[PDB]
């Protein structure tokens, strides 16, 4: 039961690092690189990933 | 009135310099834009500098 608790909570915060089919998985470099107008494509599909 | 290439950039989103500094649509604007050559009317035949 521990252990399968542990493990499942480790999954969950190793999912945080996926792309989900972003340009990256780092949200300031999302933010900062691309434009205001169109950024928002990468935002939402990062969103629902998580 | 705007000159002929930077019709092109009122658009919301656009970038450009009447779009930087003199008029940029908000990124939720609901509206139509109209536009027709002018030459005929406004341009002068040494210059127009209004």
């Amino acid at each position: 039961v521990v252990n399968q608790n542990a493990q499942a909570l480790n999954t969950l915060v190793k999912q945080l690092s996926s792309n989900f089919g972003a340009i990256s998985s780092v949200l300031n470099d999302i933010l900062s690189r691309l434009d205001p107008p169109e950024a928002e494509v990468q935002i939402d599909r990062l969103i629902t990933g998580r | 009135v705007i000159r002929g290439d930077e019709v092109r950039q009122i658009a919301p989103g656009q970038t450009g310099k009447i779009a930087d500094y003199n008029y940029k649509l908000p990124d939720d604007f609901t509206g139509c834009v109209i536009a027709w050559n002018s030459n005929n009317l406004d341009s002068k035949v040494g210059g127009n500098y209004n």
